[PDB]
């Protein structure tokens, strides 16, 4: 298994772990509570999804923790750490730093005073304990963790990236071309399971499908088709943007919108990866607060040759899919975003000139 | 693929125009003064005239914002904490340091159906905004101001903070090498064969990354030319067999063999003196003030993700004792993953290189082999000298070392244990 050399030691979030503190007396393992709110225990060691972990990775390198049971994630509350749904907020990220190849503490950043780091540490090694806060870092193994258990996981394949979508050739002055060329894979991200929302609960996603993943295409949209005689124009209808209905499922399937200058917008659940979101998928966050919305266009286009000529007009789409870990889309909504900024026009004969574009006019 | 999604401002030099300007004025090097009674300017001003443009590239933090650089002098834009009237702060040009004053964050906005779109520059979260000292169509100077008036009405003081792009050069952007697949273990073919030596290992690609040229230390250029025709510099991440040790063990005997992995403190401050970066003790990427803006894209081209430790890497000196099992003389060698870094040139030359030897995953082969001859046992190990007690841990002896298989320390018994 030469090619997956790298695979051999794997980064945090590629397996299940089971923890425990290193100067412990007897077996504790960290202990999840049952009910979706609840303190964090260290309970004696058993074989239970609420001692099992997984650490999702951020763009910063830090980490959300949630259990295998239910899927809540580690909470920093006032002086003990809990464990609540995952809403994005800055007290469910931590931070793993590895004092020795074996050791290692967790630390939470104050978001009021980020020069306030705390680590979390039990009150006893005897007894189960709440994990609580110290400052108390150098040369202190009552915060060192170890990793008990590490069960690896099978994240799902990911298709292979392809070139651009090319225009689509016509074969004669009375074909209309195809209504769509190749759908184009530009990238596809992991995205994890407790950011997306799905009919399958987060305790059965933690266990069947912890990682999602959303699929980039891009492919060329037809608009319009006519064969234009010589010296004629004509003014054809042409769609930019993204609809409404679009634009709401998307923002509630992965948290992610389209902004109007393309760019993608993040929420709060998924703000901390979108540095990795936009990199896997070739994409680039969005530089304004203004939305993408639908608009409608008519341009004229004037065929400025001696003999009839059969144009069509493409629209660049670009399409992203939710899938699941067996790969079935989630979304039954259309995720698409036409840019009229980008168009070909295929023609025949092919060696005829462009159409001469006209006027553009917006309908309302 | 290797794509390094650079955005498009992040890869030309942009003459950037105000919007609602009728005669064409923009950002420019002019060396006239400026025209305007209370807009005093310098030799460091960025000035505001309809000559001379400015061509200025955009390069992407890690939080999304940008530092505006110039083509021609490779300085960048900086908020000088100096106060000029009614409490506003020239902006002027100086050499990168990374310091949250030569950050600025671009926002836009407009009729984006129609093509009428602008955007601004702010500074300290949103507090400030760069604009036109006073005039539109005359020549003046460049400031940020405390007075954010809406957007969506462009108020007449919002016109002088309304840009737009116009003209460019193409920034200098090396081509990304395609990954290559790591080769097994090589097999000696004879008593005498003494193996691959680094300098001849073939090299697998494993990443790539665009670095910007105000955070590359090069001696051979300058600032000018650094800018123009290397304008991003290319890093590869490369992997091969490094080996440690080639030797003819007896029959029946065992031998006591050194074994040096790790990086030296010499290879980590060169890297940390030509790009603030360096190697941690979990062969990660630590990062120092002036490249730690870059550091998530970087790693996420590398591949190579970043340390989770603050211990730096160093020498690592083992003494091993192997054993033969076999009644012949066998000729073993044995090779450690190295992790190689490459700094070139948009032309190619290569500016330096930086290796450090994983010695978490190793192998050995030999001649005769198998199933001639019995796998080569590793019977005793000792830490001779290592400068941190990151990894202190020995191999479980005995430790079989089959012909071609990888070692992966980590999935072995260690002294003391882990993963309990």
């Amino acid at each position: 298994n030469l090619d997956f050399i790298d695979s051999f030691i794997p980064t945090e979030g590629k397996y299940i772990r089971v923890m425990d503190f290193y100067n412990s007396e007897y077996p504790f393992c960290i202990h999840a509570p049952s009910a979706p709110n609840g303190d964090i225990m260290t309970e004696i060691c058993s074989r239970e999804n609420n001692q099992y972990f997984i650490f999702f990775p951020t763009d910063d390198g830090r980490v959300i923790i949630a259990n295998r049971h239910n899927g809540s994630v580690f909470t920093g509350e006032a002086t003990s750490v809990v464990s609540d749904i995952y809403t994005g907020s800055p007290l469910q990220f931590f931070r793993e730093v590895k004092r020795t190849m074996a050791t290692y503490y967790l630390a939470i950043q104050n978001p009021e005073s980020a020069t306030d780091v705390r680590a979390l540490e039990p009150h006893s090694h005897e007894l189960p304990s709440r994990l609580y806060y110290t400052n108390n870092i150098e040369n202190n193994s009552n915060i060192l963790i170890s990793n008990k258990e590490q069960i690896y996981l099978t994240l799902p394949s990911l298709p292979e990236n392809e070139q651009y979508p090319k225009t689509p050739v016509l074969s004669g002055i009375d074909d209309i071309g195809p209504n769509q060329s190749e759908k184009s894979i530009i990238g596809s991200t992991l995205i994890p399971c407790i950011m997306v929302s799905d009919f399958i609960s987060l305790g059965e996603r933690m266990k069947t499908t912890p990682y999602y993943y959303v699929k980039h295409t891009q492919y060329w949209q037809s608009m319009w088709s006519a064969l234009f005689p010589p010296g004629s124009k004509e003014t054809k209808t042409e769609k930019s943007g993204i609809t409404d209905t679009s634009q709401i499922s998307m923002t509630d399937g992965i948290n992610v919108s389209i902004g109007a200058d393309f760019g993608l917008r993040f929420g709060n659940k998924t703000f901390g990866i979108k540095g990795g979101f936009t990199y896997d998928t070739k994409t680039q966050i969005t530089n304004t607060s203004q939305l993408l919305i639908e608009t409608t266009y008519t341009r004229e286009y004037t065929n400025t040759e001696n003999f009839p000529v059969r144009y069509t007009g493409y629209v660049l789409a670009s399409e992203f899919t939710l899938h699941r870990s067996d790969g079935t889309q989630v979304n039954t909504i259309p995720w698409v975003a036409l840019n009229d900024n980008y168009t070909t026009i295929a023609r025949y004969p092919h060696f005829a000139s462009e159409p001469l574009l006209g006027n553009t006019k917006i309908i309302t | 693929s290797l794509n390094y999604n650079l955005p498009e401002i992040s890869k030309k030099f942009y003459n950037l125009k105000n919007k609602y300007s009728r005669n064409g004025y923009g950002l420019s090097k002019t060396e006239f003064p400026s025209s305007i009674e209370n807009c005093p300017s310098n030799e460091y001003s960025i000035m505001y005239d309809n000559k001379d443009p400015r061509f200025l590239i955009r390069f992407l933090l890690d939080d999304g914002r940008y530092i505006i650089a110039d083509r021609d002098d490779g300085e960048v834009f900086d908020e000088a904490p100096t106060y000029l009237d009614n409490n506003n702060h020239p902006i002027i040009s100086r050499h990168y340091t990374g310091e949250e004053r030569q950050k600025f964050e671009q926002v836009g906005s407009g009729d984006y159906i129609t093509g009428e779109q602008f955007f601004q520059f702010y500074t300290q979260n949103k507090t400030r905004v760069l604009s036109n000292c006073r005039a539109l169509d005359s020549r003046t100077i460049l400031l940020s101001t405390a007075k954010i008036f809406p957007i969506y009405p462009p108020a007449s003081e919002t016109q002088l903070t309304a840009f737009v792009n116009s003209s460019f050069y193409a920034a200098a952007i090396p081509q990304l090498p395609q990954t290559s697949l790591l080769e097994n273990i090589p097999e000696p073919t004879s008593l005498d064969d003494s193996g691959v030596l680094p300098k001849d290992a073939v090299r697998a690609v494993k990443g790539s990354a665009l670095l910007p040229c105000i955070i590359v230390h090069d001696p051979n250029l300058n600032n000018s030319d650094k800018m123009k025709f290397n304008t991003y510099y290319l890093l590869e991440y490369k992997e091969y067999w490094h080996q440690l040790w080639s030797q003819i063990i007896p029959a029946h005997q065992t031998v006591k063999i050194q074994e040096r992995t790790g990086i030296s403190e010499v290879v980590q401050n060169s890297m940390i003196e030509d790009l603030n970066m360096y190697i941690g003790a979990d062969f990660g990427m630590l990062f120092y003030f002036r490249s730690s803006g870059f550091k998530e894209q970087i790693t996420r081209g590398l591949n190579r993700p970043l340390s989770q430790t603050t211990t730096q890497l160093g020498e690592r000196v083992e003494e091993m004792e192997y054993y033969n099992s076999n009644d012949l003389d066998v000729r073993y060698v044995k090779y450690a993953l190295a992790r190689e870094f490459t700094l070139k040139r948009v032309n190619g030359e290569i500016v330096k290189n930086w290796v450090a030897v994983d010695y978490r995953l190793a192998g050995i082969q030999s001649y005769p082999n198998a199933p001639i001859t019995n796998p080569l046992t590793l019977t005793k190990h000792t830490i001779i000298r290592c400068e941190n007690s990151y990894d202190g841990h020995i191999f479980k002896t005995p430790l079989i070392f089959k012909n071609g298989e990888v070692i992966v320390k980590t999935n072995e018994e260690l002294i003391p244990k882990i993963n309990q």
